[PDB]
């Protein structure tokens, strides 16, 4: 019959027809290796008598590139930084935006190393929100398949010096994804809507980059019990209370981004953040028991052998009312003093050099 | 037929495909393409004279050659000129905010507005401020009055606001715009007031626009003793939106809904009659209103029945819908707790006391009413 | 930890974290210069 005209055209057709293009992305894309003006995207939807664009450029100037001649709207989304032509003036292609400065980099650690091992004595509540935020992201297919989104918002809250900060940063590495620490005492800006600016784009970096760990610290400081007084009234920092809220629900779909806050004490907090599509998973962080104080410090003290068979019961006794960080100063500063107490009686002044 | 099928397979490949050779072109077309600097035409200077501002750089003067159509042109159009044709060769309409824009069409897919209970009066109180004014003018026709411009709701921060706005929101998906009221702020010292006016201005290309935006406590203020710049940057922000949100020319058919958290510290200019006709207040929900929450909460729940909802509605008081999909779920993984298919009464009672256990530490859970 | 004699083994991986040698206004930072003295050329800058 008809075949063997038909793909003689077509495997000739498909073959040319891609070559130019290969010409012609060329043509374009020493112009996209060459875009010089940032694109201020003010977008008309021009249905032609599509689309359309106005691009701000880098150097004062504007260009109605018409109909947008190479990248789709859907993609091309407005805002800044993405490729225009500096001869045709025309959109070229997206690139990464600005992450506003100060969320470009914050405290951005690209992937954290410590392990679950060296935390502990409250593995109960480590191995609950494991469930509830490390599963979501290895096993991220199982709650797809059960129907039921997993919830974000976990608050950890807990006197300092219990591990959250570990914690976070070991579910963190356990998930293989990246995490971002937000700085939570410091959020409180001067500038208007700055704190408010800072948070978003840690959420759109977030979003940007793979299923993060939103972990911010200091939620009492973050949010106030709504004791109104006219001392302060938390005026400007409900301002950035809320601005957090309306972010909880940007990555409902496809269950991305959990929010780790991390306080000493959770009624500090108006119910508002205790929502259970918002933060809803309050995670108790009491100060370890002896028997967890000594087994954390002797995790800690394990990379250092200089005095064998020291039980600890002892420095268990002796750590009353200490929090993990206690426990780490007071075997860190036997680790500053076993030079040349070594054994079982090196441990007690860590704690009463403090204060 | 060895001659037939293995023709049905190599045209298929393409058809959507092979569609490269024209695309090439195009883009090779806007490699040659003349791009044309855009300005806005003050005003006409004579009938082919038109003194237009570039965006950026000094008016020029163009004009139209043969066939422009000098008369559709206003002063305030837009047109294209080049720094060598001379001329307008072609004209274009104007923008619609599309950072707004996305952020505005980009509603999730909600439930219905019906799906959440103990606020039927609020429902209504938004059918009578959105859908009567549009669907029977001319019942108000012989009232001969104004339709109300906008409503306010605040209380306590779990209430159902952002499920209405959503569902809303949902209803029309074409002519409601959403603000979140903190956008507003950027590097530049420009750019501020000038998106407020653009959507105000697409507010009037289309009438029947819906324009909610949250926390106006982020703009209001009370007022600034020894203020910064950016607190001076609220002030003019606030007063220009309020010289084109009242002003001297009001808007028609468009309405606008707000909410927050702290009525008080709002500026009393703003919240005078004339700008917000109408307060609503969200108040606590009800006992039966949280059974009718909890109910809906725990629809697709695997359960049977010996729940005593009454139990969890005596224990359960002051908790806003938003403790009751946490009682909902704290149910859930307690039955995930010993691998339980279905959810025990038990499951209920440990969540509640949880939660109940939960809200005890929290002071202060709502600011008081205006 | 300058003269790196002990730190790898004997003593838990690492050197004490820090200094701070703090004190009313008089013998500091003054140990710190001839501490300077004493090491290599890897030598202090003065910071306000
Ligand atoms: N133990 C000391 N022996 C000799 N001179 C000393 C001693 N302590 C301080 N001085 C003298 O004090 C002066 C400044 O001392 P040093 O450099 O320690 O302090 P500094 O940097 O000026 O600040 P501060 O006094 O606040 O520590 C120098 O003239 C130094 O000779
Ligand atoms: N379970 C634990 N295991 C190991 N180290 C711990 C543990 N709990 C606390 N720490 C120590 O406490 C420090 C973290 O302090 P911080 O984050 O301020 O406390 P919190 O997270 O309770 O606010 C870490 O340097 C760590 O060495
Ligand atoms: N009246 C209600 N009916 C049903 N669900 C509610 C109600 N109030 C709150 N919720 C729950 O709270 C969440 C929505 O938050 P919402 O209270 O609307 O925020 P805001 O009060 O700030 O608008 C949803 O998960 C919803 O299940």
């Amino acid at each position: 019959k008809i075949m063997k005209s038909e793909v003689l055209r077509v495997t000739h057709e498909l073959q040319a027809m891609k070559d130019k293009i290969k010409e012609n992305s060329e043509k374009i894309k020493v112009n996209k290796t060459l875009p010089y003006l940032v694109s201020n995207v003010i977008e008309l939807l021009d249905v032609d008598p599509g689309k359309c664009a106005v691009i701000k450029t880098s150097t004062r100037q504007t260009y109605f590139l018409p109909v947008i001649g190479l990248v789709d709207a859907e993609k091309l989304k407005p805002g800044d930084l993405v490729g225009v032509n500096k001869d045709s003036y025309l959109i070229l292609e997206t690139l990464p935006t600005e992450y506003d400065s100060r969320v470009k980099a914050m405290e951005v650690d690209e992937r954290p190393t410590e392990q679950y091992s060296d935390i502990g004595g409250l593995d109960k509540q480590i191995q609950e929100l494991v469930e509830a935020i490390v599963l979501p992201m290895n096993h991220k297919e199982k709650f797809e398949n059960l129907g039921i989104q997993p919830p974000k918002g976990v608050l950890m809250y807990g006197p300092p010096g219990t591990g959250k900060t570990l914690l976070a940063r070991a579910c963190a590495a356990q998930t293989k994804a990246t995490f971002l620490k937000l700085a939570g005492p410091q959020l409180v800006q001067m500038f208007i809507g700055d704190g408010a600016k800072l948070v978003r784009d840690a959420f759109a970096l977030a979003k940007e980059k793979a299923p993060s760990i939103i972990f911010i610290d200091e939620l009492d400081a973050i949010g106030t019990k709504r004791f109104d007084s006219e001392k302060a009234g938390d005026r400007e920092v409900q301002r950035t209370m809320l601005e957090l809220l309306n972010q909880l629900d940007g990555f409902q779909p496809n269950t991305q981004v959990k929010v780790i806050a991390a306080t000493n004490r959770v009624d500090i907090l108006d119910p508002a953040l205790l929502r259970s599509g918002r933060l809803d998973r309050k995670i108790e962080f009491p100060m370890p028991n002896e028997e967890a104080r000594a087994r954390i410090m002797q995790i800690h003290s394990r990379k250092m052998n200089v005095s064998p068979d020291v039980n600890y019961e002892e420095l268990a006794r002796c750590t009353d009312d200490f929090n993990g960080a206690q426990c780490k100063a007071v075997c860190v500063e036997a680790g500053m003093i076993a030079l040349r107490e070594l054994t079982h009686e090196d441990y007690m002044e860590g704690i009463l050099e403090v204060q | 037929k060895e001659i037939d099928g293995r023709l049905k397979e190599l045209r298929e490949q393409l058809k959507e495909l092979t569609k490269q050779y024209e695309k090439s072109e195009n883009d090779l077309k806007a490699l040659q393409s003349v791009g044309q600097i855009v300005g806005e035409v003050l005003k006409q200077l004579t009938e082919e004279k038109f003194i237009v501002k570039a965006t950026n750089g000094p008016r020029y003067v163009v004009g139209c050659r043969r066939q422009l159509d000098k008369s559709k042109l206003k002063p305030g159009t837009r047109v294209a000129l080049d720094m060598t044709t001379l001329t307008i060769m072609r004209y274009l309409p104007r923008e619609v905010d599309p950072l707004v824009y996305n952020m505005s069409h980009e509603d999730p897919g909600n439930v219905s507005y019906s799906e959440i209970g103990g606020l039927s009066e609020q429902i209504r109180e938004l059918r009578e401020v959105i859908e009567l004014p549009l669907t029977n003018p001319e019942l108000f026709q012989r009232v001969g009055i104004i339709p109300p411009k906008g409503c306010l709701l605040y209380g306590p921060p779990g209430t159902g606001k952002t499920l209405l706005a959503r569902a809303v929101a949902s209803q029309l998906d074409c002519n409601f715009l959403k603000v979140v009221s903190s956008s507003i702020v950027d590097k530049y010292i420009g750019e501020s007031a000038r998106l407020i006016r653009e959507m105000f201005n697409y507010a009037r290309d289309h009438q029947p626009c819906i324009i909610f935006m949250d926390e106006i406590d982020a703009i209001g203020g009370r007022r600034f003793s020894e203020g910064t710049s950016a607190d001076r940057e609220i002030q003019r922000t606030l007063m220009e939106l309020l010289n084109q949100m009242d002003g001297f020319d009001t808007l028609h058919r468009v309405k606008m809904i707000m909410a927050t958290n702290r009525p008080d510290t709002l500026d009393p200019a703003l919240l005078r009659p004339g700008r917000l006709d109408r307060k609503i207040h969200i108040d606590l929900p009800n006992e039966q209103a949280r059974l009718d929450i909890l109910k809906i909460h725990a629809g697709p729940i695997t359960k049977h029945g010996e729940i005593d909802y009454e139990a969890i509605v005596k224990l359960s008081d002051g908790f806003n819908g938003a403790d009751l999909r946490n009682v909902c779920t704290e149910a859930g993984m307690f039955a995930i707790r010993a691998d339980h298919d279905f959810v025990v009464q038990e499951d209920f009672m440990k969540a509640v006391r949880k939660v109940a256990d939960s809200k005890k530490l929290e002071s202060k859970l709502d600011y008081k009413p205006v | 930890p300058l003269l790196h004699p002990e730190r790898f083994v004997n003593l838990g991986i690492e050197p004490p974290k820090g200094v701070l040698l703090f004190g009313p206004p008089g013998t500091g930072k003054t140990l710190c210069a001839r501490a300077v003295a004493n090491r290599t050329d890897a030598c202090f800058i003065r910071v306000i």
